[PDB]
């Protein structure tokens, strides 16, 4: 689902027509777009930056996860970690431009837990290099340089919800 | 489906993030729902109105339906309550259409489907071209907005025919 | 790959006529091409001062790349000449990106097979992501002219990080 | 390939920037975008009653088509030819979006002259249903009720060539 | 499509000789064929007046289908002539099926492609079960050779169904 | 299995010849066959017209499955529910010509239960679909007019026990 | 597998009711069904005496199989009584053939694994078929009965050969 | 194509019901079904005899086609040697029980003398191979011994035409 | 993994090389490869012989397997159990070249117990049967006629745990 | 198939030159060749003796093969040079066998088809596992070339049983 | 087919023993089977650098080939162009493990003049890359520093005549 | 990966014994093991040394990794200690392939992902191929040990090429 979607599935299941109500916060929703787009292209502009400085802040934290016998250790198990960290990323920023977080738990997030604890894949420390990515995300989205003037408040906190919803599920 | 989600489905599709063609389809659509959100207003107001009139229509075009015997006629109370309801289905189904910017709410909700169950229930396709052709000549939308109404109209006709 | 062909293979995958929403997607890059264009133009008027600058700004930040005897590096006339070739490479696919409204002309003219070439011939990525950078910094676009140079930029730049 | 495509191949084969008329012949394609979206919109919108009323005054001028033994006969066939009228339109309908005949070239018309010589059907035929959906398509696409005022001749004479080029490849 | 070309694809199928269970399969088409031939017999030598008998009695119960103006419509000399045209058709692929013991004719000449038919040019396929049943009650036959007239005049309205 | 199977493989277990007696059990089931085909080809027959008047008396009876939100509503669940209610009649069809529910019970109950809980399909609902087609199929095929008249009790005995195991099922 | 099975099994891969094919394919085997069940009264009620005489039959054909030491042979009361049971089963899945109206239960039971048991145990087909002949040669039975009978030895007899 | 399909494939063709001389020829190809079914049934009966007899005997005849080098010569060759002739006369008995050489040519005889003459395989040898289990095949069929005196003449003419056709393919 | 392989996998969970100890282990490994060799070879030589022989005596010593109903009747039944035994044979000789358990464990024995038990394969009688391979395996690699004399008795140890390993298995 | 077309095979399949394990395993291959070359020089220079006496070798072991009519069995002069034929066919394939150091050629031109044969032409496996027992038992091959010769003839005895 | 193989290949068709000249002459190939694993090893070793160095040498003769345009212009073009390099070199290495060409021929050079001309490949430009990868493989594989010192002569011979093969080719 | 777990493999994807085929690879692989194993004791002996002096060697080579200000370069404690780790890790793969005979230590824990890790962290593969090359040119050696060395050496080397 999109936002626009989630709505209608709802109405549907009820045998109704949108409510002007329900029509003006779609508006609304699109009057936002501009701000929504340029929140997932910085994001996307930026993406190897982003999990590449959130993957070496974790292992600079966390050292045993690189050491011999450590899960990030040898190049096959790095590139999978620095897979993860990208289609974490990857998601959230799908969730963005829909407005809906349905995306990231449905083909993500759901199972995701239970796939870690069967590998031996730390989920807690996934959840460690996500939190960082956030950060670095929503400061290179709300970058106040190179783009017209606004408030992206709203918009930044539901880019942490995503975010936070991808950390809890692991 | 949703340009959205059809956006975000080739993305993933390709293991990718998206790109910026996507975001300029997602762009097209916010540019197009101005149009689109005010043909949803504006049949959802005229909504009543609007099934009333295409029922009509139907009855005054195909008078067989209000007369022959049989559960697939409009010729008893419930004939007619059902003939209404389902051209209220239509209607709601364009406003989702218009809503969402596609036409996966018909495509899900109506279209899948279709020809069994009118085949299955001896209905004619035609006779909802019909009430789809008086919701055309009688929404009164002008422009764009009109435009938009009119090409999911079009499109459920296409799936009749 | 364009956005109008990407709609068009979608719909033939589909055996369908062009939805609703890909006439979106198709007017979404419409709308979006007077900031491409503008950023094409722009940049291929000053494509000379913008390639000599960004070469001059990888040999600036990688010095040994002037120095190093080899053919994988600067430090022959040969060598310099392939750099500011490449440069150019670079500079003319972001404009053919910018004039079709995505990046296909970059993917399958320098993306495909980039990862091979370069280990090949010892190329480092990170002078290819300085030259990118320099461009960035010096284009002077401004709006969203700047907005569509440097999406394409920096989609270059995540290919080679 | 679309139009923008076809410069952008030409220019790279000689490795050279597009020019400045060349820009701005892109330019223009792109002010005539609204009115090629509606001639693609109304194609689109009345595909059913283009093919159906052209397949009818086909058979109805030629019935033999459709007499036991003609190629047309039997639902299988006729639903094979439905979809023949169907397949060209749409691809007609790409061409028209693509402001280039490529896809219709490459996809649908290479190959089907042979294609109807080995299976008995008659392209000659073909190509007077082809010529009736022209027809009945233009009048639709040019239809002056409904739309604001303006000239579409030249597409009108472009969407032309589309049908012409598939009438001829049959 | 025959029992025995059914017989034979089966055995084909698993690169083996007929099997006696196949050999007992035709045997038991080769049994019921006097019942078969004896209907397609006497549903040939009554063809004209089960044809114009079945056009009829969809006439009579669909009166709109002589009056309303339209191709799809018995209201006119050709319209009137298409639809004697297709019951005849059902009627010789009723025979066809007899003959060949089995469907295949019926599948292959008229039931592929036969929703997409009736969709494109607005038949109803009630008008065509009208058609049959006057078949079924008219053609006097009696014990097994009804039996097999019936059973491939019930598939065909089992599929228009 | 049919009949015939069912006893063999239980006589191959034990190493066994059919006896006499068994063999004459066949023989009866044989000599019934007529009668038995003529149950089959009568349901077939009117196939059509048993599944959809027992799903109009379903949904007339229980019109919250059709009312938007209900299981049935929607094009595509109506076309599904039409859908299982031909497979039950077509699989007891098969168990008809069989003189056996193996087949009924192998490829259609078993699971059926369980697969309905989690789409929430309501099984008790089908049930009421599935005991409707047992009295219009049994009306049918025991119908005196046009057919030997002679005594087939028996046989609609064995026809309800299967529409009876497929309601059960479910 | 039996006529009926592979009739229900064809109808069921194919998601459609039984064809009347299908019934006449199930009639075939009813027809001959007297002449079968003729035949499996018939041997079962001279199995003993079939099986020792058939037995016999191999030992004389091939005398080696009484003398020489070994497992695989009747030199002993144990490789006597496996050579009986072995008749024995053939005898057995004959008349199982005979009851369903094909190979189904000696293709299951019997042919499925059989070169591989040959093979490892070192048991000669040739041996199979002496006894198979002699059954032919003496359960006396006529017509059709005699065919069906026939039928299925001949089709083991293959399966060796 | 049966004999029945034939007929019925040449009618739709021309619009035409069968005529009732047409209907009397095939009440008379059924009334010689029981025969047609013993000669099915006794050549299939017989299949490894026949196979195995006039494979030794081509051999005996052509020794070169076992020696080392000749198309014959190991084991691969060999099975794959008796596997054509076993699906040459599988085929033919096809073509019996169906009245029509149709499957005959369709599915084994058409392309094999080119496919024989890519391989190497040599087509004069397969021919007399084929020629060999013809004459087998009819003594067969055609034994008086074990079954109801009558004449069957026409249908060994019948046999022989579609082993000729095979030998003439090769 | 092979018993080089382990040692290897081993040390890199640590981030150690192989001590001197380890690679002195390693090529005393080597030192009696010839002997291990000639075990697989004796072993595989005689594959068919040393299953048969098994099986036959299995089946004599329990009747009740082969008889109608039994796990072991008909041909089918027959022929896997046959399979199973040389399944068993073939992945200990693997488990003999490698020196190492893994291969058995994994692709063979894992969840075969469970799978034994669903099918109702007497999984006690099969470890009877690999106990009767395990000893004429042994007497067969361990014969001293016809190869060059010396000492195999750690090898022979060695055999004995893989065929124990599986009879315990099941 | 041999070990070097099989080393070059693995290679192939993946893409890649070959690996220093498949330079290894072809070395182990030309290690072996000295007892495999010696065996095959041997068992050639032997070769009519070896057959001869394996030949007898049958006829002594089995009595009825010299005996009983039949072209399946040695009771005829071209029986005797069949047989004889045979097992000089299966010597051939050991001394190919010990030439390329694999069991390609005894595969391709002896295994592959071998049941279905023996089968056929009722020929009894457990004959050329005496024959080839003889040559095990008659080669007085040593060492290393014995191990080799003795593999390839149990490979064929494997195969048989 | 390997040197081995080919031999024993010609006397199944004769239906001979291999000669004890025959023998000798495949004991001589063992006998100079070191150096051949040394001219394998050594090409392989340096297959990077081969192909790189021949390349960049055929680039820098013919600027034409790079230059917009040019068939290796574009990187995906330039990265098949150096697979193609890599391809032949392997499968030249490949024939030298054989003593034969088959595999160089059958895999890899048939078809290929075709295939090049129907793409646009210069054929005579990947025969030069060829002729300057066999005169770095030759000069790598007979370098007299750091091997046991012996005449390799006949081998560098051989290999030349592989590289010249597939030059030819194209 | 070994070359014992490949013959495995192989046999087991085939459904059979080991063939001698595979016996003579593993034979290969023993008599290969000397050269492999004094290889790998004297690279471990040293291994310090060889380290220490790769590092320097690649420093020397490139003077700029221990200048450059950035995490990817050896310009700080930490990159030095990382790039020594690094060299110790390719070191200790070499080991590994020398033991089990063949590569797959090094392709599993090493070269699967190199590329992807090297691009991210801006590590240039010329800087690994120099601390290889030094590894070479001074292990001391000699003859198949040196081999045996060498041929993996240069395998990391031509997939960092
Ligand atoms: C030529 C073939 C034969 C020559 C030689 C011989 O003189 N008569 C010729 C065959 C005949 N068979 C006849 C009667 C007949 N054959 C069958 C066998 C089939 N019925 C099928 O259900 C089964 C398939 C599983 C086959 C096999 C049957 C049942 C009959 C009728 C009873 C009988 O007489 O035994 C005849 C007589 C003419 C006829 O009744 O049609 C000939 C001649």
């Amino acid at each position: 689902l999109d936002a626009f979607a989630k709505v209608v599935a709802q109405a549907d299941a009820r045998g109704e027509f949108l409510s002007n109500t329900q029509l003006d916060a779609l508006s609304k929703m699109v009057s936002e777009g501009n701000k929504r787009l340029d929140v997932v292209n910085r994001i996307t502009s930026n993406a190897s930056a982003i999990v590449t400085n959130a993957a070496r802040a974790l292992f600079s934290e966390q050292p045993q996860l690189i050491q011999p016998g450590g899960n990030a250790y040898t190049n096959r198990r790095m590139a999978a970690c620095l897979r993860d960290m990208e289609i974490i990323l990857r998601y959230v920023s799908y969730a963005i431009i829909a407005g809906d977080s349905s995306v990231l738990d449905d083909r993500c997030l759901n199972g995701l837990r239970e796939t870690y604890q069967a590998l031996g894949v730390p989920g807690a420390s996934v959840a460690v290099g996500v939190e960082k990515m956030k950060d670095s995300a929503i400061a290179i989205a709300n970058d106040p340089s190179g783009i017209t003037t606004g408030d992206c408040s709203a918009l930044m906190a539901e880019v942490g919800t995503y975010f936070d919803r991808a950390a809890t599920a692991v | 489906k949703t340009p959205i989600t059809e956006a975000i489905a080739a993305a993933d599709n390709q293991g990718r993030f998206l790109s910026n063609t996507e975001l300029q389809a997602v762009n097209g659509r916010y540019q197009r729902a101005a149009a689109s959100l005010e043909a949803a207003r504006s049949l959802t107001s005229n909504a009543q109105r609007l099934i009333n009139g295409a029922a009509q229509a139907v009855y005054s075009k195909f008078p067989y339906t209000s007369q022959m015997p049989g559960p697939q006629y409009a010729s008893s109370a419930v004939g007619k309550a059902k003939c209404a309801r389902d051209i209220g289905y239509y209607l709601r189904m364009v406003t989702y259409c218009l809503v969402v910017g596609g036409t996966g709410p018909m495509d899900e909700y109506l279209i899948a489907g279709l020809e069994e169950i009118n085949r299955t229930f001896d209905l004619s396709p035609s006779w909802y071209v019909e009430a789809l052709n008086y919701v055309k000549s009688n929404h009164g939308l002008s422009g764009q907005a009109a435009n938009e109404a009119n090409t999911y109209i079009d499109y459920a006709i296409n799936a009749l025919s």
